[PDB]
């Protein structure tokens, strides 16, 4: 009694499938979604802390023990890969257009912190801090506020605002020359502002950079303290919510569900369907994750670390913030990728009350990935457990065109979710032929 | 306009038994033959007067998601009371109450409240799951039990209510207190309010 025929099978419900699954019901489009997987979030998943003993540890501990030093299960919701949201990003704009506010509650991150030769320092989210801030001198804050003033004034249709600059013609590193910013403002701009993970950016336009500049700065205005969101429960409340919106507009979910084998159309290539244990099911396209097309993928070259961490004290030298970021430029540490951390604590309903949790994350460069992260274990203070995992990036050898095998590409090193947004929007547009138009749902 | 008490109620159980049409029947007061919805229901708000205070109900449906049993931790969250619906004529859908109660023991507070509802009491001839069964087992299983029909409105405005009562009479001071519209803001941001460059 099971329909066999839809416009599109999505495998995988980490949060980029289930905002596509969302998006694509809401459009009126008939969805199966299929999860091999006992639980939604796929590889960027929220978990217990008895599921996160189970897959980084060899001997899973007792649950007398767990929960005499943490608490009940039910109140760890552990972030498999971090990402913060920026307060006016592209995800907040899809939340707000979907209602999967309705879903989710979100608070926001107290603030972001650049480390600087050994010490922290919290990134001004305002104009008194900014004053304050030692991160600069008296003359080089007059530039940078002259930089400021021009991001925010700067109007693409009136060349009378471009102060003789072109965002396509011009290289960042030209925008720097003309305001007389020095090496170390470039580093901060770079890195603080335009989370760049390297300095990659100065030699290539600039509108990319203006862009998540002026994004930086729009999303601490939203809400002041800093340019984060994230959600009460944890980051598996949101592909929750847009499968609940898929479900809501039609949508068909499956979980614990293998695909036993998928289907072509005879000598083409070209996806028919997939077979399962409740039958086989059929639909012009599939939209996916790498797990189920290993094959039509390939590695991206960069591996990444992630050291989740759990302590029960607040970070130190961070005012005993109930949440933050912390950024270490490749400069502070002669690397090639920054080193990022993301703490969240009880305040966002992750852990039980007293802890708070810790995720550090960068590209691996050497051999011994786990010693290129003790500057980052370093700013913790005492570390009551770790949970380390190393992923590889993987990305499409194709666009899907050819195949109708549209598939996603592996959550990044970046700490907040715009790259993801830019992979719903890439394959929307591969999959349905134009760009995605939001509609204010009713 | 003001509540005394705001409470989140949730509907659960095996597909087709009834639970959107018990929910519509509450809400709108309407009933559709033969149900089908293409968009289907999210949640609806109903304020009522229970012994001298206004309650406000937020009661969330399943959009389907039960049909392969795929509701996770999001459902449950922040939940006070938990309706089991059931289908007096299907043996299946009342043996499935004891894996829905397993999935509720899982997600949601051990305070959370429950009601089991046997539905589509109407169906006088085609009844299998005898009342003192089911009532045996709702008394095993601590929750109060009441046959409805959302065809014929028969309990449906007592078992929402029934709810709401355990609810208010059962919560700790500090859980009540926390329900209250003075308490209503718990710091998390509006993403559609104004900005504060
Ligand atoms: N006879 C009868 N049919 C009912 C009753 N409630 C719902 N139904 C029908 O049973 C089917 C499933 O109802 P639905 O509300 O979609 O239940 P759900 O799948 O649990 O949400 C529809 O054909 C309804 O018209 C009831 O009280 N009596
Ligand atoms: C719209 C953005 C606001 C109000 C704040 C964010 C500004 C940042 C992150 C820049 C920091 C600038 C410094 C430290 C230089 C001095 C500039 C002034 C005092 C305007
Ligand atoms: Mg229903």
């Amino acid at each position: 009694t099971i329909d066999t025929d839809y416009d599109v099978i999505v495998l995988g419900t980490g949060i980029t499938e289930c905002i596509l699954s969302g998006l694509l019901s809401v459009d009126g489009k008939k969805v199966l979604h299929i999860d091999k997987q006992d639980h939604y979030g796929g590889e960027a998943a929220s978990v217990t802390l008895s599921q996160l003993y189970e897959k980084f540890k060899q001997n899973p501990i007792s649950k007398e023990e767990r929960e005499s030093k943490f608490g009940k299960d039910r109140d760890w919701n552990v972030d498999l890969i971090p990402k913060f949201l920026m307060a006016n990003g592209e995800l907040t704009n899809i939340l707000i257009h979907t209602d999967v506010t309705r879903y989710v509650d979100f608070k926001q991150v107290s603030g972001s912190y650049v480390f600087k030769q050994g010490k922290i320092y919290k990134v001004p989210a305002n104009e008194i801090e900014a004053i304050s801030s030692p991160l600069m001198g008296i003359f080089e804050k007059r530039r940078m506020k002259k930089f400021l003033e021009w991001i925010s004034s700067y109007k693409e249709d009136d060349l009378s605002t471009h102060q003789g600059l072109d965002l396509d013609k011009n290289t960042m590193d030209e925008v720097y020359y003309k305001f007389g910013l020095g090496n170390s403002t470039k580093e901060f701009i770079g890195h603080a502002m335009a989370l760049w993970t390297n300095d990659d950016y100065l030699q290539q336009p600039a509108r990319p950079s203006f862009e998540r500049i002026l994004l930086y700065c729009q999303s601490v205005a939203r809400y002041g303290k800093s340019p984060y969101l994230y959600p009460m429960y944890g980051l598996g409340e949101l592909p929750q919510g847009f499968a609940r919106l898929s479900a809501i507009y039609g949508g068909t979910y499956m979980l614990d569900t293998p695909i036993d084998e998928v289907l072509y159309k005879k000598d083409t290539g070209k996806f028919e369907g997939v077979k399962t244990k409740l039958g086989t099911f059929k639909a012009p396209l599939v939209i996916a994750d790498p797990t189920y097309f290993p094959e039509k993928c390939k590695s991206t070259g960069q591996r990444v670390i992630r050291a989740i961490c759990i302590l029960n004290h607040p970070v130190p030298n961070t005012s005993n913030a109930d949440s933050l970021q912390i950024i270490i430029p490749q400069s502070q540490l002669g690397r090639k990728s920054d080193i990022y951390v993301a703490i969240v604590s009880d305040a966002h309903n992750v852990c039980s009350k007293g802890h708070y949790l810790a995720i550090i994350s960068t590209i691996i460069e050497t051999d011994k990935p786990h010693i290129e992260l003790e500057p980052a274990f370093k700013l913790l203070g005492p570390i009551e457990e770790k949970f380390m995992g190393i992923a590889e990036l993987f990305e499409p050898r194709e666009d899907g065109s050819k195949d109708n095998i549209y598939l996603s590409r592996s959550y990044d090193a970046s700490s907040h979710f715009e790259s993801m947004t830019d992979d719903v929007k890439d394959i929307y547009f591969r999959v349905t032929g134009h760009p995605l138009v939001l509609k204010q749902r009713q | 306009s003001e509540y005394d008490y705001l409470f989140k109620l949730l509907l659960i159980g095996n597909s087709g038994v009834g639970k959107s049409c018990l929910l519509l029947r509450f809400s709108d007061d309407t009933y559709t033959n033969d149900y089908i919805s293409t968009i289907g229901v999210d949640f609806k708000i109903k304020t009522v007067e229970l012994d001298g205070k206004t309650v406000k109900l937020q009661i969330w449906d399943t959009a389907g998601q039960e049909r392969f049993r795929t509701i996770t931790s999001s459902y449950y969250r922040g939940s006070h009371g938990i309706i089991i619906v059931y289908d007096v004529t299907d043996q299946e859908s009342f043996n499935g109450v004891k894996m829905w109660l397993q999935e509720i023991d899982r997600y949601a507070t051990s305070t959370v409240l429950k009601l089991l509802v046997g539905n589509k009491c109407d169906l006088k001839d085609k009844r299998v799951v005898e009342y003192d069964v089911a009532k045996e087992f709702a008394d095993a299983n601590k929750m109060p039990f009441l046959e409805t029909s959302a065809l014929d409105s028969t309990n449906v405005e007592d078992a929402f209510l029934t709810m709401a009562r355990q609810i208010k009479e059962s919560m700790s001071q500090q859980n009540l207190n926390e329900t209250t519209q003075k308490k209503e803001d718990k710091g998390n941001v509006n993403l559609k309010g104004q900005s504060l460059c």
